[PDB]
């Protein structure tokens, strides 16, 4: 029962050193830009399709294989044709 | 007494790397012909024990240009998380044996670029405004890098769990298997933590003597974290019930060897010049990830060699 | 206090353990403090690490000869400094302004900018006497702190 | 768009050299420097001196060069002066002023390879550089700024040794050459940092009026070192490098090559030496030695009146110039006919070197800026001039 | 002369790529070459343990301002000013006097130690030779105030040694 | 600039901002400038016959209101003591708070400042100076 | 060369306690004996059930053949 009474004591340590580092011991008495944009639309892409391509150790213990074969490589696939027309246009990045 | 080990693992990791910081000049000593700490130690070895009180005498001046709740709370966290990695890690034994914990580092880690994004915004201007995003762009691009590969090892390991990862590399060395991958593991793990040829690494410059030596002590934490994390996995070790002694023997003191590689790969190489450091990642490292993905689904089944879990 | 005061002897020793220095590079008194970063008088861990960033510094060090156009921005950047600092000027252009010294446009001593505590002589100072300079400024703090607020 | 000044930063390299940038976004597209932070008074302040005393401010003109700078001031007077130096003499200058360019081309690839921040080619070649400011003491007066020589051409002979120690220093000093080659040739990301980066190769390229390298490296052969002799200078043998395109990369092999030529020069010059004297004998110019100066009449006369006043130099104008080992070198010395000089204007590189950074800079990046600067060699103190 | 350096077609057949593919894909570069001349570690520290150990010198080296004196006593000074009139930074100011046993001495003496450029024509201008840049750096005092040297400091610090002064002219004064 | 009365105001972030005391009977005293304090020291050091004769010091404009203690947090917006803090240099619940309100103008027959010319300083042109909290620009 | 030595024996040896330590706590809070794991939910249910039939209130003693005899 201790998950929950395990990290309890490391966030209290951090918290408190700052009241020694921050507090008592002191006591002093944006443009727009393209190109930084679409990497992060383009990441966001590529994180949800490895989520699914994600339970595949527990996709192997199992039924007629070549269902799961022959599916599994096709995300892979679909993440890899996403790559080619996007790599018709990257920008300077 | 759950709660003396739980102070038996924080407080002797802190004495791990706060005397790491002159082992880090030393082995840069000792290649540019010259010599260790001389005139404190006499070994050295009582000079950072004073440096570490001289940051809390030095005053810590506020910036009058930003706000004070999200200042201190980038290390608030920086402690928090990069501690809390270390958690569910065998030597041999766990703290907590989790049922997986493999998508646990991740989920820590990827919380480790969402403390970067606070110091630089919510400071000030410029440098600290525009300069502390494209940190931020970096290494949100060495997930993908890190994740894939990472889950091809899971399908002939065998599950999501660490403690049956040891019994099924007694014999192996698992490196021999996957030594295309252990480039781009280790490359990938070098970029995201911050070092020397991966670096563009405002969100240093406005720390004084108090809070800088947080963000100087917890960035060091990942650093043995990374090396301790593909010490386990890579590079397994020999394990022994009647003798659980000879398995930390020869645990850290592997670690300890690509420890040092941080150090050493630093005294060689250039910058890489930003706009090429994310166009050798998806023009030239991801359509490799992506081929040897395929690769550790098809051998397994073409070997009726499928890990049992 | 003999128990109070023996404190004072790790504070006063700590800061005389551990000096960041701030380099100003302008003119060929520069260069010879770069081979004294070269390890034959190796300047790293006799106490003192290498270059750091403008914030984190304990001594600075103004090097060479300074301008009318450098008067301004040699003060910003000594206000950015916290409290316990000193100042120590190589050269002899920072000490009277060497020669150039009846020029129209050359600061006339950088002591009546700044108030800096040692003064090493010379077209450049050889890394010899400078190394002397230094140890001079660790002898200098024998200062205290407690017997301060102790007295008053 | 945004207007930062990344220069009075004293990030490494030589803080100073503020600029503004007016970034296009990412890409610069305008550049527009300021320089000025030593400006010092140099050229008002000779008006005042002599020809023998004004002369160590020459000496500090740079930050590395003692004996190339000196000779390029006592060669601007000596033809005014209707002298030709000892033959003797003429040995010494040529030896030292080739051995100064294997000082600035190893200070002028290191500082740039610490700009880009390689650590360790900055310790593994400055830890054989102290086996060479033994010279500079031993012959001299100092460490490194000396005034040595003199327009009566060398001051005084170098003392018994510096001939089995010269020979013993250069025949160990190619495998240090060779080690860099190691470190940056052949590898792949200091070539990836630095290829067709600066592509200067028009007639513009020398109506900018550059100097050597970052010239003939890029294209056109000239230079001032085997078509217009100084001393005893072009009885030796060597070539002159020069490069493919017209890019940093195709300027930075020239500097290897350069001092793969100035050893060559050394155990050259080392075999042709005849024993002599020093100074030129007529001694209106020359001062008369120390045990001269203590016994006859004609001795004190021609030695307490050369040092109240100077020489006695005819009226006319003059200009020359000789190589630098970053450039020419400009003087142009007006002689009014007393023993203190008129005007006397300088030109040193930079002023050419640093205002075609315009042209070079733009549809780049900004971190390419900071790797073009280091490339040209640029030493403040010195665009003085 | 020439020479066309960088200047070099490539292979371009069948075996020969397969050096430069090994090369890219493997990386048999920048670890057989810069992993190895790096380690290169084992070579001696040439460092100088400063406080202990010092480094080399040159007879001919230069210094502290000192001034000298005859056997028995005597200010081997003359005050000819010629150190004066070539001191590039004018550090030297003399107001001399005839003492009242007749022969001319020095009243003011002084070296701007600050404005010191140290070109050391005083020591090759005085025909009685009286001025000597000692060979030592011993300084760094704390004030502006101090370093003004005035005449019984440099009598006094021309005094504090000689034989360490007396023996270097000795072994020079052939060559000039 | 770096007084204490003055400082002493602007220091109270707290969770009341209370005036002296929650009245604004006695409010203020005369602040005069520094810049008149060390001019009226230069002149009289060599006066002369400025000897016995003892002066006062004039301040602002003329007697001031309650509305300084508003007028701090209306345009702020609402040394060898230790190594690492002195255990005592308190705001002081003792005299220290009846010191400044007794405020006492006292007699004007000494000359005693603009006979020691010449001061004359107003309050609403340096207050921009010595205040500084968070915004610093509007 | 010499001087690295005394440096690699100092956090290299900060890495031997906890693995040490945590060796000699769950060793030392079972008597000498390994922490039973559980990882699916059948091997919980003997844990559950060994620990009301084991003497009192314990998972880590046994009972064996002489129990039930
Ligand atoms: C058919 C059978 C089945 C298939 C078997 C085939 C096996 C193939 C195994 C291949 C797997 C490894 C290759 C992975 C890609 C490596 C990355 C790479 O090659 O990028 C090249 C990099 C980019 O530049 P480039 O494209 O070369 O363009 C310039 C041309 N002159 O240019 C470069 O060369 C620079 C190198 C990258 C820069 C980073 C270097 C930093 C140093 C890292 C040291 C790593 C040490 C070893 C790793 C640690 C061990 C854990
Ligand atoms: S005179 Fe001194 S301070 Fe000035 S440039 Fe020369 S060495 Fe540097
Ligand atoms: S050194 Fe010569 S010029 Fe100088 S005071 Fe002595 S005698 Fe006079
Ligand atoms: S030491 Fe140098 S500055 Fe001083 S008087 Fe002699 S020549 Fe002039």
């Amino acid at each position: 029962m201790n998950l929950m009474l395990a990290l309890l004591t490391n966030f209290t340590l951090a918290t408190l050193l700052v009241i020694i580092a921050f507090w008592l011991p002191q006591l002093n008495v944006l443009p727009f830009s393209m190109k930084f944009f679409l990497v992060a639309i383009t990441f966001l892409l590529f994180d949800l399709e490895i989520a699914l391509l994600l339970p595949l150790p527990w996709a192997s213990q199992t039924a007629n294989l070549n269902t799961m074969l022959t599916m599994a490589l096709f995300l892979i696939i679909l993440l890899a044709v996403s790559l080619a027309y996007e790599w018709t246009q990257k920008g300077l990045e | 007494m759950f709660m003396i080990n739980i102070l038996m693992l924080i407080i002797p990791i802190l004495l791990a790397v706060a005397f790491l910081t002159l082992v880090e000049r030393k082995v840069l000593g000792y290649m540019q012909l010259r010599k260790g700490p001389n005139v404190v130690g006499p070994y050295g070895l009582l000079q950072p024990i004073a440096d570490a009180i001289k940051l809390f005498i030095k005053e810590p001046l506020r910036p009058a240009t930003s706000s004070a709740s999200m200042f201190i709370l980038a290390p608030i966290m920086a402690l928090g998380l990069a501690l809390t990695m270390w958690i569910p890690l065998p030597m041999p034994y766990p703290l907590i044996n989790m049922n997986l914990g493999v998508l646990f580092m991740l989920a820590m880690s990827s919380l480790a670029v969402y403390s970067i994004l606070w110091s630089g915004w919510a400071s000030n201007s410029k440098y600290a405004l525009i300069g502390a995003l494209r940190a931020v762009a970096q290494t949100i691009s060495y997930e993908v890098t890190l994740a894939i590969i990472l889950l091809s090892v899971l399908l002939m390991s065998g599950s999501f769990t660490l403690s049956t990862l040891i019994t099924t590399q007694e014999q192996m060395w698992l490196i021999l298997p996957a030594w295309p991958l252990a480039m781009m593991w280790f490359i990938s793990t070098l970029a995201e933590t911050n070092r020397a040829p991966f670096d563009l690494t405002g969100f240093n410059v406005e720390y004084a003597a108090g809070p800088f030596a947080l963000f100087f002590m917890a960035e060091y934490a990942n650093i043995i974290m990374m090396n301790i994390f593909t010490a386990i996995l890579f590079l397994g070790t020999s394990h022994n019930p009647h003798m659980p002694e000879l398995y930390t023997i020869n645990f850290t003191i592997k670690s300890l060897l690509l420890t040092m590689s941080f150090l050493w790969i630093r005294a060689s190489y250039p910058r890489f010049r930003y706009d090429q450091l994310m166009h050798l990642l998806w023009k030239n490292f991801l359509p490799l990830t992506l081929a040897l993905c395929m690769w550790h689904v098809s051998l397994p089944i073409l070997t009726s060699g499928i890990p049992p879990q | 206090e003999y128990v109070v005061a023996k404190l004072d002897d790790l504070i006063n020793w700590a800061r005389r353990s551990s000096l960041w220095p701030m380099t100003f590079g302008l003119a060929c008194c520069a260069v010879e403090m770069m081979h004294m970063a070269a390890p034959r008088y190796d300047m790293d861990r006799f106490g003192v690490v290498f270059r750091a960033s403008p914030r984190q510094s304990d001594v600075m060090i103004v090097a060479g000869t300074l301008t009318n156009k450098m008067a301004p921005a040699l003060r910003k950047v000594y206000d950015q400094m916290p409290e316990p600092r000193y100042v120590v000027s190589m050269g002899s252009c920072a000490n009277g302004g060497g020669y150039y010294h009846y020029s129209y446009s050359v600061v006339r001593g950088c002591d009546r900018i700044v108030p800096v505590d040692i003064y090493v002589p010379g077209c450049p100072p050889t890394a010899e006497a400078l190394l002397y300079g230094i140890l001079q400024l660790q002898k200098k703090i024998k200062r205290e702190k407690r017997l301060r607020i102790w007295y008053r | 768009n945004l207007t930062l000044n990344f220069g009075p930063q004293h990030p490494a390299a030589h803080g100073v050299l503020r600029l503004v940038m007016e970034l296009s976004g990412e890409m610069v597209r305008k550049c527009d420097p300021h320089i000025g932070l030593l400006h010092r008074g140099t050229e008002k302040l000779i008006e005042y001196k002599t020809y023998l005393q004004a002369l160590p401010y020459f000496d500090r003109l740079d930050y590395v060069s003692m004996m190339c700078n000196e000779q390029a001031y006592s060669l601007a007077v000596e033809k005014l002066l209707n002298i030709q130096p000892p033959p003797r003499a003429q040995w010494i200058r040529v030896l030292f002023g080739e051995i100064t360019r294997l000082l600035n081309h190893i200070m002028a690839v290191t500082t740039h390879a610490l700009d880009i921040g390689a650590m360790t080619p900055f310790f593994w070649m400055f830890e054989e550089r102290e086996k060479m400011f033994e010279f500079y003491e031993r012959v001299s007066g100092a460490r490194m700024h000396a005034a040595y020589v003199r327009p009566g051409g060398v001051h005084q002979d170098l003392p018994l040794g510096l001939m089995d120690d010269i020979y013993e220093f250069s025949k160990n000093f190619s495998l240090r050459i060779d080690e860099l080659e190691e470190m940056l040739t052949n590898n792949r990301i200091w070539r990836n940092r630095t290829v067709d980066i600066g592509i200067v190769t028009a007639e513009d390229a020398l109506n900018y009026g550059f100097s050597g390298v970052m010239l003939r490296g890029s294209g056109i052969q000239w230079d001032l070192r085997k078509t217009q002799p100084y001393d005893v200078y072009d009885q030796v043998e060597f070539d002159v490098p020069i490069g493919s395109r017209g890019d940093c990369y195709d300027r930075y092999l020239c500097r290897v090559e350069e001092m793969r030529q100035s050893i060559r020069i050394i155990s050259q010059c080392l075999n042709k030496m005849p024993p002599g004297e020093i100074k030129v004998d007529d001694a209106k110019v020359s001062p008369p030695k120390r045990a001269e100066m203590k016994t006859s009449m004609e001795s004190l006369i021609h030695h307490f009146k050369l040092y109240t006043e100077g020489y006695q130099v005819p009226p006319g104008a003059t200009y020359t110039a000789i190589e630098a080992p970053k450039g020419e070198f400009g003087v142009y010395l007006v002689s009014d006919g007393s023993s203190r000089p008129y005007r006397c204007k300088i030109k040193a590189p930079g002023f050419a070197h640093l205002a075609g950074l315009d042209k070079m800079s733009k549809g780049h990046m900004l971190a390419d800026v900071v790797a073009i600067i280091g490339t040209q060699d640029i030493v403040f103190g010195e665009v003085d001039r | 002369t020439y020479k066309y350096v960088n200047l070099r077609e490539p292979s371009m057949d069948m075996k020969s790529v397969t050096d430069r593919a090994a090369q890219t894909l493997l990386w048999t570069e920048l670890i057989r070459g810069l992993g190895m001349t790096l380690s290169y570690l084992f070579r001696e520290p040439a460092t100088i343990n400063y406080p202990f150990e010092k480094g080399p010198l040159s007879p001919r080296f230069r210094g502290e301002h000192a001034l000298r004196r005859y056997p028995s006593g005597e200010e081997r000074c003359i005050a000819c000013k010629l150190c004066e009139a070539v001191c590039p930074a004018q550090a030297i100011t003399i107001e001399a006097e005839p003492r009242a046993d007749g022969s001319r001495r020095t009243t003011r003496y002084d070296i701007d130690m600050t404005k010191c450029i140290y070109c050391g024509f005083c020591q090759e201008a005085c025909p009685v030779d009286a001025i000597v840049e000692g060979p030592n750096f011993e300084f760094s005092t704390e004030t502006h105030e101090e370093l003004l040297y005035n005449k019984e400091k440099l009598l006094n610090n021309g005094d504090k040694w000689e034989a360490e002064i007396a023996a270097n002219i000795q072994a020079d004064y052939l060559y000039r | 600039r770096e007084d204490r009365f003055l400082n002493y105001f602007a220091n109270i972030r707290w969770f009341g901002g209370v005036p002296l005391i929650s009245l604004g009977k006695k409010t203020v005293k005369q602040p005069v400038y520094i810049v008149d304090v060390t001019k009226g020291i230069i002149n009289a050091i060599k006066d002369p016959d400025a000897r016995g004769k003892t002066f006062a010091f004039v301040g602002p404009s003329r007697y001031l209101l309650f509305d300084l203690v508003q007028y701090v947090f209306a345009v702020a917006h609402r040394i060898g003591r230790l190594f690492e803090i002195s255990p005592f240099e308190p705001w002081t619940t003792r005299d220290k708070v009846e010191r400044i309100h007794t405020t006492d103008k006292i007699l004007p027959h000494l000359p005693g400042l603009e006979d020691l010319g010449v001061e004359a300083t107003p309050l609403e042109l340096k207050a921009i100076e010595v205040l500084r909290r968070h915004r610093t620009y509007r | 060369w010499f001087e690295v030595l005394p440096g690699i024996a100092v956090m290299g040896v900060c890495l031997f306690i906890p693995g040490m330590a945590t060796a000699r706590i769950h060793r030392f809070s079972n008597g000498g004996k390994e922490k039973r794991v559980a990882h699916y939910p059948y091997q919980w249910y003997l844990m559950e059930r060994d620990r009301r039939v084991s003497g009192v209130n314990r998972s880590y003693v046994s009972k064996g053949l002489e129990n039930i005899d």
